[PDB]
C-alpha cells in the first residue's frame, strides 16, 4: 500500500500470536517493541535514541507479520515509548520512501 | 509528548 | 525518487544558506536539526523519544529544501545526534511509504 504522512504511519502487526500497533519508522535501524514475553533465548543489549540509551532484550529469528507481509528477524524488547518497526524488517517487506 | 523515535545501536 | 532502506535514508537539505545531510525519519513528528544558529524568535520546547527527553528551540516558517524540493515549516534545534526531517516537512514534498 501507499502510506502518506499527514498522520503517524501506524500499522497492525502480529507477533508471538498477538496483535499490536506499530510505527513504520525509517529513522530506526532496529525494531523495538514494548515490554512483553517472547520465547527463546535473549541477550542484553543497549540502543540509543533521541534522549539517551536504554537496555533491551534481543530476540533473534522472530517471525513478524506487518500489515499482511511476512518477515523474520531480530526484535528488541524494552522500555520504548511506542512499538517501532525499523529498517531491519522494513527492508524485508520491500518498503521504500517515495516522493 | 514523545514524538521523535530516532533509533540506532552503539 | 525512490529510496531503499538498506542504509539510513540520508539526503542533502538546504537551510539558512547551509547544506546538510539529514535522515528522512517517518518516525519523527517534527524536524530536529543539530545545534545551529538561526535568526528569529523561538520558543522553548521538550521533545522525547527512546531514552527520554531533550530541550530544543522552536523556529517557525523556516524555508528548507529537501533534495531540490521546497518546503517551509517548523524546525526544532537542539542536541540531537543527527539531523532529522520529520513528517511535518515530509508531507510537504509529497513523500510516501510504499510496499
Amino acid at each position: 500500500p501507499q502510506i502518506t504522512l499527514w498522520k503517524r504511519p501506524l500499522v497492525t502487526i502480529r507477533i508471538g500470536g498477538q496483535l499490536k500497533e506499530a510505527l513504520l519508522n525509517t529513522g530506526a535501524d532496529d525494531t523495538v517493541l514494548e515490554e512483553m514475553n517472547l520465547p527463546g533465548k535473549w541477550k542484553p543489549k543497549m540502543i540509543g535514541g533521541i534522549g539517551g540509551f536504554i537496555k533491551v532484550r534481543q530476540y533473534d529469528q522472530i517471525p513478524v507479520e506487518i500489515c499482511g507481509h511476512k518477515a523474520i528477524g531480530t526484535v528488541l524488547v524494552g522500555p520504548t515509548p511506542v512499538n517501532i518497526i525499523g529498517r531491519n524488517l522494513l527492508t524485508q517487506i520491500g518498503c521504500t520512501l517515495n516522493f | 509528548r514523545p514524538g521523535n523515535f530516532l533509533q540506532s545501536r552503539p
